DNA sequence: ACGTCCCTCTCGA
RNA sequence: AUCGAGAGGA
């Protein structure tokens, strides 16, 4: 029995909060699908590998109505700890012959070069690590909620503040919330926090 | 500092040839 | 009792201005930084000729 | 401070003399390994020789300046914790009386 | 430490002694090398139940293995486990007079002296690295009482001398919603520029 | 380790061993002098360095007036007129306990009640 | 007593704690790279690595000193002799000349000195170990009695040597008394008069010839 | 004076006891090694709580002894010019004097003073003025004042030309 | 790579 | 006057 059940905790850990993503960025994943805990996750993915749990949620109706073209995401996991190119070519061509919208592999120990990652327009596809997803950033003290605009959402503060798009507080392509939601340039984002003195300031972040 | 300078000390850089020197 | 040598007064380790403070072992170091070079921009008699 | 002075440089060759008189081996003719104990001298940063029972070496000395016959501005020091000793006639040294 | 039994403080205890950093270089007093194909006096019982004859005989402290508290049948196991099956070990039990790790390569005269300072120091142990040190401590916090009024039930918490967030988040037992770092830097790569 | 030099050159040994007799021998690589070893012990690190932890303490050290005396018995003679010093290790976690030696023969014992130093 | 001599020595032990490179290897005056320690014993005349070994360690029992000596024997392994060691440091002989002058020259810079050279380069690799291992705390650079200052004699004489310095190149220049008598003068009457301690017109310590106060006897 | 100073004359001695029992206990190996801290660190850092507390509990016996009629103590129940710390300092002890942090140094040979002890660890030889302004410090404790100002001077007036950089 | 703000004297090419 | 060095004021 050994102590490989302590990396089996942290893989359950990791998808949970790996799934938790998904609900925030717009798709149908419910309470209790996260929730399951690692009892009966053993029983109905045991002798654990990773190619059985790999999902495919859709986005909700709420949703489709300020993101009408965010489509179909493919999520699929990996077996092997290194990924090379030839397994990523069965990967890609999931969501190549299938034409979904995005996609997001989860590699659990490394990757290579063998970098075709932005060659599937319109597609560009999230690549995670089981090593940061364990635990959810996004749940911490002092980490506020990001919540994402639409491209009319955009225009709209850009009229009503009477800015330009390069007058607006910035965050990064890399910023660990800007890949816990997938942000793209151009896109902005309202940071909701708690406030010393007003109570509930808003402020605003666009994405580069 | 001063009287074992002029006394001695000054002697002793003198290395058509440089010999006892004396200060008024 | 292993003493090799013995201090002839303690009062020598003052310096040639803060000789002058009276009873320096009855205030703050720093004050007595103050009056050793306060004396240094004062008046008097500095010479007789 | 008041009752301080500084050297003003002494000359090291009727000490070094006086050394070699008095039970000090040159380090040509030294290797440790039949010596261990063998305490080291110094004058002015400079190793000249070699003695074995300093007891009564730096006491004849340190009452030979003490009656005149050396300069009472040079310093005698012996480390007993690590076998050493040095001697300063040098200039520059600031010694209190006492 | 995790939400339920925080004011515990044994919890902490091995949380303590679960990220503070151990490696061989901590615990070794003494590590010598013999030419021996089976020689050395009091090692004739430990050999009782191809290679090399070069040996490599470490021998740890009594006190090292209880501050942090390791165990000689683990040191070992990773010193055993960072070569393969390149490296005969076999170690001693921890009730014995004098914990010793025998090693063999299975020329190789300075080659095995290699993994002499390879051991020392990049074979670490029982934690993650960079955090060099831990202590645990009690300080009063503030909460509601069920009854309505905010109360004094104080807690633990592990204050390090170092900083690998990274991946001391996802250890079990803390609070990884919670956890502070002074490295302002370090928390603007892990958890956001906000 | 305490090892030795060739006798010809007095350059330093390299061990080698008997790939047929199962031996060690400590070879020259000056001349080709060869000697078999005397103990099997070739390389000691020693981590916990305790070799000096009270160096520097042979002739007249019962002298140097900086260190005071004890009133305190040696457990031989029995002199309570003896000198006193801390480790001379001065490493930064050595403890203080202190290595007593007597002005009357010459001779190193601790007060440590934890356990009993011999140097 | 004759100088200022600028050239200072180096001898450095490589390798922190847990590298096997701890090399001991030497910088000197006049010489690009470090040394190691034992091609400049070869090159004073103390030839067989192992017999060096007297001269660093005045007991042949801190074993653990001599460890520590394993590597710098082998460093410089590969010369044997003292002509090899000498080449290594550029008729190219020239190394003895160094060796011999700008090197430890407060022993005396005459050859026949080639034993004390080699007993006093031990010494400091000896000190040098002692920190290595812990059983002497580094020297205080702050400590005073290793503080010695110039006052009026020393300043001036500093000042009158590098005063009667170019004085001398310029007597050498009345044959290609009637020779120069302002220079002094005007060289000590400049420096004490500035401030900027001489050294020709170019500033050097300033601030040295300060002007008296004359506001209370006391100040 | 007024029988209050004769009580303030045993808790500077108290309070050596509670300091002279870690003295000889530590060099038996006793001293329990804390968590972390080294064997000498836990000594230092467990005699500095016992003379800052010596220092601190003995001029709070001297606060209650002058009556509301006393002027320094009108002058801080205003709050015009004055702390309590001054009070202590003036009246009963002045306390440890800190260099750098830590107690005192060891310039010398493991010593503190060519007229103490070598290998030394004492109070009254690691910057305990146990004299008060008012008494009068010996050339020891007076010394050791100097050198814990010459740090604070060093300070306000060599580190205000980066307070003042920052603002820039 | 720059290394607090302003202000009072005094002296050598 | 100009530049260069020096001691001070809070
Ligand atoms: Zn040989
Ligand atoms: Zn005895």
């Amino acid at each position: 029995d050994q102590e490989n059940e302590r990396n089996i905790s942290r893989l359950w850990r990791a998808f949970r909060t790996v799934k938790e993503m998904v609900k925030d960025r717009g798709y149908f994943i419910t309470q209790e699908e996260v929730e399951l805990p690692l009892e009966d996750f053993k029983a109905k993915y045991c002798r654990p590998q990773r190619k059985m749990m790999s999902f495919q949620a859709n986005p909700t109706e709420e949703s489709i109505s300020k993101f009408p073209d965010m489509g179909s995401l493919w999520v699929e996991f990996c077996d092997e700890p290194s990924v090379g190119v030839k397994t990523m070519k069965t990967f890609v061509i999931h969501i190549q012959e299938k034409n979904f919208q995005t996609g997001i592999f989860v590699y659990q120990n490394n990757i290579t070069p063998s970098k075709l990652v932005p060659s599937i327009p319109p597609a560009t596809i999230e690549t995670f690590n089981e090593a940061a997803l364990v635990v959810n950033i996004t749940h911490h003290e002092l980490v506020p909620k990001h919540i994402r605009l639409s491209s009319d959402e955009k225009r709209e503060l850009l009229k009503r503040y009477r800015l330009k798009e390069s007058q607006l507080p910035r965050i990064q392509r890399a910023d660990p919330v800007a890949l816990y939601l997938g942000l793209k340039r151009g896109e902005v984002v309202k940071i909701i926090r708690k406030s010393e003195t007003s109570g509930r300031y808003a402020s605003y972040r666009i994405c580069m | 500092s001063f009287n074992q300078f002029v006394d001695y000390t000054l002697q002793d850089i003198i290395c058509i040839s440089f010999g006892k020197i004396y200060v008024t | 009792t292993t003493f090799t040598h013995c201090e002839i007064h303690p009062s020598m380790i003052l310096g040639v201005a803060a000789s002058i403070i009276p009873f320096p072992d009855h205030n703050q170091s720093p004050r007595n930084t103050y009056q050793s070079a306060m004396g240094k921009q004062a008046m008097g008699v500095f010479l007789t000729n | 401070s008041l009752m301080s002075c500084i050297s003003v440089g002494t000359d090291p060759m009727p000490i070094i003399t006086f050394l070699s008189e008095w039970g000090m081996e040159p380090l040509e003719d030294y290797v440790p390994h039949q010596s261990p104990d063998a305490t080291r001298v110094f004058v002015n940063g400079v190793w000249h020789g070699v003695h074995r029972n300093p007891a009564r070496l730096m006491e004849t000395l340190r009452t030979l300046r003490r009656k005149g016959d050396i300069n009472p501005e040079v310093s005698m020091i012996r480390d007993i914790r690590e076998k050493e000793l040095k001697i300063f006639t040098d200039a520059g040294r600031v010694y209190r009386p006492l | 430490l995790e939400p339920g039994h925080a004011a515990d403080q044994e919890q902490a205890k091995l949380i303590r002694s679960a990220i503070e950093h151990t490696t061989l270089k901590s615990v070794t007093i003494a590590s010598e090398i013999y030419y021996d194909p089976t020689v050395i006096p009091e090692d004739e019982e430990i050999i009782q139940l191809q290679q090399s004859p070069w040996l490599l005989r470490l021998e740890l402290d009594r006190a090292a293995m209880n501050d942090k508290d390791l165990t000689m049948g683990q040191v070992g196991e990773r010193i055993k486990q960072t070569f393969k099956n390149d490296l005969f070990v076999i170690w001693s039990e921890d009730n014995d007079e004098k914990l010793i790790i025998r090693c063999r390569v299975v020329e190789e005269d300075h080659m095995l002296k290699k993994i002499e300072n390879t051991m020392l120091e990049n074979i670490t142990l029982r934690g993650v690295e960079n955090i060099e040190r831990v202590v645990m401590m009690k300080y009063d916090r503030k909460v509601p009482s069920p009854t309505g009024e905010y109360v004094k039930e104080p807690e633990w918490v592990l204050e390090t001398d170092g900083v690998n967030l990274s991946e001391v988040m996802t250890v079990p037992g803390i609070d990884p919603t919670r956890i502070y770092t002074n490295s302002f830097i370090d928390i603007m790569e892990v958890l956001g520029i906000e | 380790t305490t090892f030795r030099f060739c006798r010809d050159c007095n350059n330093m040994l390299y061990p080698r061993e008997d790939k047929e007799n199962n031996r060690l021998l400590f070879e020259c690589r000056t001349c080709s002098y060869v000697e078999e070893a005397g103990s099997p012990l070739v390389y000691r690190h020693e981590l916990i360095t305790n070799i000096g932890e009270t160096a520097g303490v042979v002739q007249d050290i019962g002298s140097d007036p900086t260190l005071p005396r004890s009133d305190r018995e040696c457990p031989k003679c029995h002199s309570r007129e003896n000198v006193f010093f801390q480790s001379q290790q001065r490493r930064k976690d050595t403890s203080m306990v202190l290595f007593f030696v007597c002005l009357s023969c010459s001779h190193i014992f601790t007060s440590d009640q934890k356990n009993k130093r011999t140097q | 007593k004759g100088s200022r001599f600028i050239s200072t020595l180096q001898v450095k032990l490589y390798g922190r704690e847990g590298s096997s490179a701890r090399t001991i290897k030497a910088t000197l005056p006049y010489i690009k790279q470090d040394i190691p320690i034992v091609i400049i014993f070869r090159a004073l005349g103390i030839i067989p690595d192992g017999e060096i070994l007297e001269h660093i360690c005045y007991d042949v029992n801190d074993w653990q000193m001599l460890e520590m000596l394993k590597p710098c024997v082998e460093d410089g392994f590969v010369i044997q002799d003292r002509e090899t060691a000498l080449d290594f440091i550029g008729r190219i002989q020239y190394a003895k000349d160094i060796l011999q002058k700008e090197f430890l020259p407060h022993i005396t810079q005459l050859e026949g000195f080639e034993s004390r050279k080699a007993f006093f380069l031990g010494y400091m690799i000896n000190r040098l170990l002692l920190c290595a291992l812990d059983r002497k705390d580094q020297d205080d650079r702050d400590h005073f009695g290793k503080k010695r200052l110039d006052l009026a004699g020393p300043l001036l004489a500093q000042l009158f040597k590098t005063l009667f310095k170019k004085l001398t190149k310029d007597i050498f220049r009345y044959m290609q008394l009637a020779i120069n008598a302002k220079t002094i003068t005007s060289g000590l009457k400049y420096a004490l008069a500035t401030g900027n301690w001489g050294e020709q017109k170019k500033a050097s310590r300033a601030g040295v010839s300060q002007v008296l106060n004359r506001y209370t006897y006391s100040s | 004076d007024g029988p209050t100073m004769r009580e303030i004359t045993e808790t500077i001695a108290e309070a050596k006891k509670k300091v002279l029992d870690v003295t000889k206990e530590a060099q038996a190996n006793l001293l329990t090694a804390k968590h972390g801290m080294t064997l000498r660190e836990s000594f230092e850092d467990n005699v500095v709580r016992f003379l800052n507390e010596a220092r601190d509990k003995a001029g709070r016996l001297a606060e209650v002894n002058l009556k509301d009629l006393n002027n320094v103590k009108q002058m801080v129940m205003a709050g015009s010019k004055g702390s309590f710390i001054n009070i202590a300092q003036m009246s009963a002890c002045v306390g440890q004097q800190s260099v750098e942090g830590k107690r005192i140094a060891f310039g010398f040979v493991d010593r503190t003073l060519p007229h103490f002890s070598k290998d030394d660890y004492s109070p009254e030889s690691k910057g305990f003025v146990e004299n008060s302004y008012l008494r009068g410090l010996t050339p020891q404790e007076f010394f050791f004042h100097a050198m814990g100002g010459r740090e604070g001077l060093i300070d306000t007036a060599v580190k205000t030309a980066e307070t003042g950089y920052i603002q820039r």
